[PDB]
């Protein structure tokens, strides 16, 4: 969101996400994460591939 | 039961999510109780002669 508002394309944000794949969040360094990801785990079309 | 359906995404939390003993709940308990006159009571006062 930070890119869109400095005026990038479809093709910045997307080769901007690929060197920044690391940055997303860990869900043993925060207590929300912790239940979010067990109710998106939860879904019976979630496939870790 | 509709917590994902509408509340999930748009980033509201359970609220007790995250606490071990269900939460403390009081009732009004409609057992008549002496209670001291308040000071700021509209219709009553009490003056110390």
């Amino acid at each position: 969101k930070t890119r869109y508002a400095l005026k990038d394309t479809d093709e910045e944000v997307r080769e901007f996400l690929q060197n920044n794949l690391h940055l997303q969040g860990k869900v043993e360094g925060s207590p929300s994460l912790r239940w979010q990801m067990a109710l998106y785990r939860g879904l019976p079309g979630r496939e870790e591939d | 039961r509709f917590f994902a359906i509408c509340g999930l995404q748009e980033g509201f939390e359970p609220f007790a999510i995250n606490m071990q003993r269900p939460v403390t709940t009081w009732f009004s308990k409609s057992l008549p109780q002496f209670e001291p006159v308040p000071p700021e009571h509209p219709h009553y006062e009490v003056a110390r002669m």
